[PDB]
């Protein structure tokens, strides 16, 4: 019974560690979209385009 | 570019599984042996 | 852009608190895991001695 | 549920670099046995790290390359195309 648990729980561990995963590439994401929004309110015409 | 970003991806998940495979190393106890105290504590710290 | 960039700044900080809760259930069954097999060895210990 | 060649080779590749060095340190009759497996590891690990690292690549780009060839170079113009001097296409 307690091995069966055990074998729930290391399954378990993967599916969060996939879900870290899932939410630090989103987290990374926004980052981005962050830097490249930023650059783009310092900068006046074409450059502003591109990080746009 | 593709070759390092692919090989570092899964490099990254191999000791993401070793990591988490060691986070589940069970401490061990040789409570019953009066002589091995220091060796349980050394290895409960390692 | 800028209402857009702050709002964006707020959802990344929120992508970041839910990977902390991820990482404390990764923890938590990771201990879980850890702690049954501990007993499962103890388990196995006992009954490989009762059968000398 | 089959597998590419290099993908086969790449799985191959990284799961040799995991292959952990052994001390039969314990065991006197396996001396020999440890040291030989030690260094026949050693040895596939750094076959692997060159197909990784240079290989597969390099193999890619090549046929990047001239798939980026045939596609510019798609037909042969067998005939004289319209409107061009017969230098031109033998030039061409």
């Amino acid at each position: 019974g307690y091995r069966g648990l055990q074998t729930q729980a290391q399954s378990a561990v993967t599916a969060a560690t996939q879900m870290n995963n899932a939410w630090d590439s989103l987290t990374s994401e926004l980052e981005t979209l962050n830097a490249n929004l930023r650059k783009g309110i310092i900068d006046d015409s074409f450059l502003r385009q591109l990080f746009l | 570019m593709n070759d390092g970003m692919n090989a570092q991806s899964s490099q990254a998940l191999h000791i993401q599984t070793y990591c988490n495979s060691v986070r589940q190393q069970i401490p061990v106890d040789f409570g019953r042996f009066p002589n091995l105290r220091e060796s349980e504590r050394q290895i409960n710290t390692g | 852009l800028g209402m857009v960039s702050d709002k964006a700044k707020e959802y990344q900080e929120v992508s970041a608190n839910t990977r902390r809760t991820i990482g404390s259930l990764n923890d938590k069954l990771i201990i879980d895991s850890n702690n049954y097999q501990l007993i499962v060895v103890n388990l196995n210990n006992v009954v490989n001695g009762n059968n000398g | 549920n089959q597998s590419s060649q290099a993908l086969h080779i790449q799985t191959y590749c990284n799961s040799v670099r995991q292959q952990i060095p052994v001390d039969f340190g314990r065991f006197p009759n396996l001396r020999e046995s440890e040291r030989q497996i030690n260094t026949g590891l050693g040895a596939a690990r750094q076959h692997a790290e060159h197909y990784l690292k240079d290989i597969q690549p390099l193999i890619i780009r090549n046929v990047t390359n001239i798939q980026d060839y045939f596609e510019t170079q798609n037909l042969i113009s067998t005939v004289m195309p319209s409107g061009a001097t017969k230098e031109q296409w033998l030039s061409a």
